[PDB]
DNA sequence: GCAGACACTA
């Protein structure tokens, strides 16, 4: 076997996979195996990209026997995996050991589950014909518009409050002041009218927040950054922020936004896409209501 | 690897110089892309004349390494229902480009096999989301296309190769 | 207007606004210097639900009717301001989040309703629903407090209401009989082409005239158990004059909230 | 990043719009007075209907265009409940407008919208006629139900004539400072056949691919419209000439047989200088050929046989 | 400003554009309803769009309610309408409010229309004391191209499945389009109301032909009022476009058979009929109508050769799998041959719907009878004979054999 | 477009 991994605590794996089910449940996940660990990436409509990474120390029997360039790809349907795993991993403290296997290329993804003298073995055939490779919605750190670190619980509560309101179009605000009264909020408009959820300047949920001038070194005060993001991406990310410790916000002048989720724990990084243009001249009325 | 493929796919053109016969169309589209102006090209002709090959070569020429995340290719093999079309193309066109300062090209192979409502939604998106997003229409049959689509899209005819 | 409350009255406020939204999609909210008035007139002109919030409900009542410039249609002479907003818009705003609490809530109007929510932590949520300033149609309230004596316990009545399978949407028949109130909830069977049962008759009754609605009655009684009333909080009342033609009158007295209800019978 | 000539020169005022002079003038008086009634605009696609509606709304509102319009298009969640709720919420708000001005709601491509949504629209207009107004944009008025057309004013749009399209072409040429020729402009008009957007696209292709606008360049970049060739070959007297015309045009330029059959059916339906019996016989033969092609027999021999039968019934031996 | 059709809303009963016979009929029906002995539980008033349906009930309820608000219009879902109907059930005494069902809820879905039907059946058969009056207004207008009833023609017969209509406690009064004389009188009333603005522009001297064209072109009073308002507001030299109406199912057959008086040439008439009414002329059970109605051109007194050619051409059209070209060819051939033979035409016969549903019902009855016969024969002993041979041998011989034994 | 019967004042 080229890749092998074993784990005893499947609660972490299943709660990490539950954060991918709102949109990634359909198909077309590109798992990566390397010396760093195990990673899953999902990208639909080329509008949002999610990366969930599993470290070496998470697995107990990581071997990774290879004699190549050390980068092998495989694409498997998520829905088959979810349907297979739904029946197992039942009850609590079932000490279900999961064994991962992949014989390089042309072999199905093999999962072995053992639960109280009862073993299971599911083979997941992959799809590697039209794999265009490369891909990735990456951004350069030399021109980051602003950086923000927020608590996971506050963001989860904000998103779960925003979801049921509606708000098919959402906005992201960034603002810094000289008196350390930093302003950060995710406002939106809906049929209800105007919805404003505000994250205060308290360091409990706004530990770090600075607005840059496109050089990632020159921090400035009194400058406003407007981010027009669709409701779909925020709805998809709401589940991913349900269980977390710290959430990192970072977008550049290009408008693409990278959100890092910390939960040692695993790291989840998601890349977003901004809308082409703001609706007419709305951004003006966003600030005009913000200092109102 | 190569040398193990059918000659139809083995000899697929990769550059605009590799497309023979339609010299006028190739020169016109080269002049269009040299000025950074893509006026919603529409390609019509008999099968085997090199429509999708020409658009693939053009996308390779004008983008290069941006084909993986800027070109949205839709065809008959993918579901093109009214809701699916409106959602997918609205999400693709409404989003701003990542880093490249160029128009976004969407290729629609076999556009004749879509419903009338889907074609109406597509022709509304063409005129609405056009600041950064362009459209390409490929179809061997024009009777199944809405006449409004043929008006907003510049029609190019692919003659049989001499 | 600026009315702020910091107590556990958010539950009863949300229950009342949900009742008003279920009765009518659009809720006409009229604010006066005396107290706070909220109501929603039925489409069938058979339901009049009145809820009153006294000045003791909030901690401040800084209302300035004379300073209102925009929306003079709803400003008429005790000067008061009237406006209407969608019930579903506000019910999803006044909801209590799961796993969290709200320590401060207030509602205000600008010169676009200015309503904000302040949870236990520092995070706050602000909403701007659209209202419409209407013509202080308080003649319904004039008929309501225009003005027998029946009193009974409310918790067993609420149990009867919520275990009677309101899904079939039957009618309620207040059978006073001689002395004991026997609450009944059944539907009337309908004949078919030849004595056929097009609609099944699900009848249930128990023993502890006039026929009125069932969801109105349930919504009116849900206000009681929602708020913990250690002091006062007496049971509901039922008032109705002779003949079934006139509507009925109900009142539920609370130290800070006044409940009224008018339901047209037959 | 240069916008195409179709979208770079979109008119912003009703004065720049050409075509139906009387209708444009009427729209100008409506904008000036402010009395905006419910309207339905139908006609040939790409003649300036949605553009005219947008220009009228802009001239009527000014600074109120930020909130005073709810442009619901075909490419949207055009259902029965969410659309009704959105229109109701739009109609249940008031803004600071003059008494002679009213809110305008634009529904482009109302033909494809579901009939239940049409009934919901009728309910919204009946309930909130005093505050907001509705402006429809479509190609034909047949798809709009009769009760909705009853509560509006219908303004049919005719095809743009030679003068208006030529004038617009001259203004755009002067704006772009491009050398042109009268013969080239005539060829552009002939290929457009009354279409404005198609004429602009053809002119843009001519100037990009060759520069100077000449008839030869226009004919090279784009061929003549197929209905004209179909009409030319159908009324040909001798069978040999019609056969040669159809071959050398359609098969050499690469036209699909089913498209040829459909165009011939449309031409025969719109034909004028033919008897009723001859027209119906030709329609029957067109239907037979269409069935043969749809089943799978769509070779040149079928088209040649169809022309032979048409000429046989024309000559009657 | 305010719309003319809303600003000039009628106040008295004489202002409503309603026929004297229609007004008397609706008055008598309502008066019968308001008595304690209710002959009709519900009132159904179908008709084309904008033929003054709702206003008749509005001013009638205005003038009759104080004798013994005005109406309770239901806003345009399922449980909401159920609650509305239940609340209307409890409005009988001291109010006497009429229940109006104008702008009925969504019926394009099967479930909502079915539940509407059971609600109507339940309220029609309710044996409860007294009765609140109820009026249902339905607009007859076919749904354009976007089955089995809906999406082909939206009318009273589409929504109600031949059970509510065939009820003793119902009075179906179909409404006709507004009369030309009444339309002219109402347009003249609007003009004499707007004398000042009429004299402001040069439109008073060119009024009679415009009024006549508007009255004779469309039968909708609201559309006529809107067209008059648009023409008066316009400076001039602007052609007027009206509300293009629809052609009924039998009207299409009449136009195909006899022709059109407005357009003598057949080609333009056929093209207009195909363009405006493609759905009606392309949908099934319409060629059957022509095949059953072509005999009434001269009460069956024309040449046999023309009829033979007609049916042969119809067979060729049916051979083309219902293509639009086939329909066009068949209609053109029928129109051409009737125009040719119309040199001697008088006393045309009446038209009827083709007897297609009765044949299907009889076929279903034959099928269920054959199934029962197979079941009883298989219960008695072993006998299988498929289905093809039954109609030829066992459909007649076995009944008489069983009867004799 | 067709017929059969009624409206309405000259
Ligand atoms: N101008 C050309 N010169 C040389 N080879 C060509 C040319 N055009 C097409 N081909 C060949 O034709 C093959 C298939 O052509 P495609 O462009 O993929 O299909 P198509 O011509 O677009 O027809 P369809 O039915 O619309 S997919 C290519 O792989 C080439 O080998
Ligand atoms: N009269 C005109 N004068 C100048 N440009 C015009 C005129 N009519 C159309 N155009 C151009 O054509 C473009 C398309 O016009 P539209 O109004 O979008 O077409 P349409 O009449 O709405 O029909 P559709 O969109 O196919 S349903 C406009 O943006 C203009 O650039
Ligand atoms: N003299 C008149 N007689 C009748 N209606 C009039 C008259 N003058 C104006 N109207 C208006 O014409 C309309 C006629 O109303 P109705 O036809 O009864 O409504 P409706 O039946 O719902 O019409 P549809 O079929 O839904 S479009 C109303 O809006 C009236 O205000
Ligand atoms: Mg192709
Ligand atoms: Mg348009
Ligand atoms: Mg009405």
């Amino acid at each position: 076997n080229k890749f092998s991994a074993s784990t005893v605590h499947l609660e972490h794996i299943t709660t990490a996979l539950s954060c991918l089910t709102p949109f990634g449940s359909k198909d077309d996940v590109l798992i990566f195996i390397d010396a760093d660990g195990l990673s899953f990436v999902r990208e639909n409509n080329h509008v949002i990209k999610i990366q969930l990474l599993l470290s070496r120390e998470l697995f107990m029997s990581y071997s990774y026997r290879n004699e190549t360039e050390d980068h092998m790809k495989l694409c498997v349907k998520i829905n088959h995996i979810l349907d297979s795993v739904s029946v197992m991993n039942r009850n609590s403290d079932d000490i279900v050991e999961c064994t991962l296997s992949y014989d390089g290329h042309g072999s199905p993804f093999v999962l072995i589950f053992e639960d109280s003298f009862i073993s299971e073995r599911v083979e997941y055939s992959t799809y590697l014909i039209k794999d265009f490779d490369t891909n990735g919605l990456e951004l350069d750190r030399e021109r980051i518009s602003f950086e923000a670190i927020i608590k996971g619980e506050a963001l989860h509560s904000a998103l779960k409050d925003l979801k049921e309101i509606g708000c098919k179009e959402c906005y992201v605000y960034a603002k810094t002041e000289a008196n350390d009264e930093n302003v950060f909020a995710l406002i939106s408009k809906s049929q209800l009218g105007f919805s404003k959820i505000k994250l205060p300047s308290n360091r409990s949920i706004l530990e770090k927040l600075q607005v840059f001038d496109g050089d990632s070194t020159t921090v400035i005060d009194g400058f406003a950054v407007i981010g027009f993001f669709d409701f779909t991406s925020f709805d998809k990310i709401r589940k991913s922020t349900k269980i977390a410790s710290k959430v990192l916000f970072r977008m550049d002048v290009h408008g693409v936004l990278s959100v890092n989720i910390l939960s040692p724990g695993i790291v989840i990084e998601v890349c977003m896409l901004e809308k082409e243009s703001i609706d007419e001249a709305a951004q003006t009325e966003i600030e005009l209501l913000m200092e109102t | 690897s190569k040398e193990n493929l059918p000659w139809v796919e083995k000899y697929r053109p990769e550059t605009l110089d590799e497309v023979y016969g339609q010299n006028e169309v190739i020169t016109t589209v080269r002049k269009f892309v040299d000025e950074g102006k893509l006026p919603h090209l529409l390609f019509y002709g008999p099968p085997g004349t090199g429509k999708t090959s020409t658009i693939v070569a053009l996308a390779r020429e004008i983008y290069g390494k941006n084909y993986s995340n800027m070109v949205l290719e839709l065809n008959a093999s993918d579901d093109r229902g009214i809701d699916v079309v409106r959602n997918q193309i609205k999400d693709f066109a409404s989003t701003r480009q990542i880093f490249s300062k160029g128009f976004k090209l969407i290729i629609l192979d076999e556009a004749d096999a879509m419903t009338n409502a889907a074609q109406n939604a597509l022709r509304r998106v063409i005129e609405r989301y056009t600041k950064n997003t362009r459209f390409c229409v490929l179809a061997n049959y024009a009777h199944k296309l809405t006449p409004a689509l043929l008006s907003r899209c510049t029609r190019f005819r692919f003659q049989p190769l001499p | 207007k600026a009315t702020i409350t910091e107590s556990g009255k958010q539950n009863i406020w949300f229950r009342a606004i949900y009742v008003l939204s279920t009765i009518q999609d659009d809720i006409k909210i009229t604010v006066t210097t005396n107290e706070l008035i909220a109501w929603s007139m039925n489409e069938t002109d058979t339901t009049l639900c009145q809820v009153r919030f006294q000045k003791s409900f909030f901690e401040e009542y800084e209302f300035k009717p004379h300073e209102i410039v925009f929306g003079e249609n709803g400003v008429q002479v005790h000067k008061l301001y009237s406006f209407r907003v969608n019930g579903r818009h506000l019910t999803t705003i006044s909801r209590k989040p799961d796993g969290d609490g709200i320590k401060s809530f207030t509602i205000a109007v600008n010169n676009r309703l200015i309503v904000v929510i302040e949870m236990d932590s520092l995070i706050v949520k602000e909403y701007c629903p659209q209202f419409q300033p209407t013509e202080r149609e308080l003649t319904s309230a004039l008929f309501n407090e225009e003005v027998n004596y029946i009193c009974c316990n409310s918790t067993l009545l609420k149990n009867f209401l919520d275990n009677c399978n309101v899904n079939v949407t039957d009618e309620v028949k207040l059978e006073i009989n001689v002395h004991r109130l026997s609450i009944t909830a059944f539907t009337k069977a309908v004949y078919g082409k030849n004595n056929d049962l097009l609609r099944n008759a699900l009848s249930m009754s128990n023993t502890i005239s006039i026929i009125f609605k069932l969801k109105d009655f349930k919504n009116f009684i849900t206000i009681g158990p929602s708020w913990k009333t250690t002091q006062d909080g007496n049971d509901n009342i039922s008032l109705w004059f002779c003949h079934p033609g006139d509507p009925i009158l109900m009142q539920m007295q609370k130290p800070g909230v006044k409940l009224e209800l008018v339901e047209v019978t037959d | 990043l240069q916008l195409p000539w179709v979208e770079k020169y979109r008119p912003q005022v009703l004065s720049d719009i050409v075509g139906n002079k009387e209708t444009i003038d009427r729209l100008q008086q409506i904008a000036k007075d402010g009395n905006m009634p419910h309207m339905i605009i139908s006609g040939m696609p790409g003649i300036g209907k949605t553009t005219s509606v947008h220009c009228l709304a802009h001239e009527l509102l000014g600074r109120s265009y930020a909130d005073g319009v709810l442009e619901l298009n075909a490419s949207d969640d055009r259902g029965i409940d969410v659309v009704r709720n959105q229109i109701k919420h739009f109609a249940q708000k008031k803004l600071h407008l003059p008494p002679g001005k009213h809110k305008i709601v634009i529904l482009d491509e109302a033909d494809s919208m579901t009939a239940g949504a049409q009934q919901a629209l009728r309910r919204t207009m009946e309930l909130y006629s005093n505050s907001t107004r509705f402006a429809f944009a479509c190609n034909q008025s047949n798809k709009i139900i009769e009760p909705l057309q009853s509560r509006c004013a219908i303004l049919r749009y005719s095809k743009l004539s030679d003068e208006d399209v030529l004038k617009r072409l001259l203004q755009i040429i002067k704006l772009e400072d491009v050398k042109y020729t009268n013969d080239g402009l005539e060829a552009i008009i002939f290929t457009a056949e009354g279409d404005m957007r198609q004429a602009i696209n053809n002119l843009q292709s001519t100037v990009a691919g060759h520069g100077l606008v000449n008839a030869d360049n226009v004919f090279k970049i784009v061929d003549s419209p197929h209905p004209l060739i179909v009409k030319k070959m159908l009324l040909a007297s001798n069978l040999e000439d019609s056969i040669q015309i159809l071959r050398t045009d359609l098969w050499k330029k690469g036209y699909s047989s089913i498209d040829i059959v459909t165009t011939s059916f449309r031409v025969t339906k719109n034909l004028a200088q033919v008897k009723e019996s001859v027209r119906l016989e030709m329609i029957k033969e067109i239907g037979l050929t269409h069935m043969r092609i749809l089943e799978g027999v769509g070779t040149y021999l079928q088209l040649a046989s169809m022309l032979a039968k048409i000429h046989k019934l024309n000559n009657k031996a | 400003g305010e719309q003319w059709y809303e600003k000039f809303k009628p106040n008295c009963l004489e202002q409503v554009a309603i026929h004297k016979r229609k007004l008397k009929d609706v008055q008598e029906a309502l008066d019968a309803m308001f008595l304690p002995n209710a002959k009709h539980r519900i009132l159904l008033l179908s008709g084309p769009s904008g033929c003054s349906k709702s206003t008749v009930i509005k001013e009638l309820s205005k003038i009759l309610v104080p004798k013994y608000h005005k109406v309770t219009e239901f806003r345009g879902q399922m449980e909401s309408f159920s609650e509305f109907l239940k609340g209307a059930r409890y409005l009988v005494m001291s109010n006497l409010s009429l229940i109006l069902i104008e702008d009925l809820p969504n019926v394009f879905h099967i479930d909502t229309r079915r539940r509407f039907q059971q609600l109507i059946l339940q309220w029609l058969y309710s044996s409860e004391p007294l009765l609140p009056p109820l009026v249902i207004c339905i607009t007859e207008c076919e749904i354009p191209e976007n089955k089995f009833g809906i999406d082909y023609t939206f009318s009273a017969e589409t929504i109600m499945n031949k059970e509510i209509l065939m009820h003793p406690r119902l009075k179906r009064i179909k409404f006709n389009p507004i009369n030309s004389t009444l339309l002219k009188k109402h347009l003249k009333f609007i003009c004499v109301q707007n004398m000042k603005m009429l004299k402001e522009k040069n439109k008073w001297n060119k009024r009679q032909e415009v009024i006549d064209y508007i009255a004779q072109e469309t039968g909708d009073i609201r559309s006529a009022i809107t067209t008059l308002q648009f023409w008066a507001t316009s400076s001039g030299s602007l052609p007027i476009s009206t509300r293009e109406s629809t052609i009924s199912y039998f009207h299409a057959i009449g136009k195909v058979i006899h022709g059109s008086h407005s357009t003598n040439n057949d080609n333009e008439m056929i093209n207009n009929l195909f363009e405006n009414s493609n759905n009606l002329l392309s949908k099934e059970d319409f060629k059957l109508g022509i095949l059953e109605n072509y005999n009434t051109f001269n009460k069956g007194e024309f040449s046999i050769s023309d009829a033979s050619s007609i049916v042969d051409c119809l067979s060729e059209c049916d051979n083309m799998n219902g293509l639009p070209e086939s329909n066009e060819y068949g209609l053109r051939e029928v129109r051409k041959t009737f125009r040719n033979i119309s040199k001697q035409g008088h006393n045309h016969g009446t038209v009827y719907f083709p007897r297609e549903w009765k044949v299907r019902k009889l076929q279903n009855s034959f099928k269920v009878q054959a199934e029962d016969w197979l079941n009883v024969s298989l219960y008695k002993y072993n006998a299988v004979h498929s289905f093809r041979n039954i109609t030829l041998e066992f459909g007649y011989y076995a009944p008489l054999i069983r009867k004799c034994q």
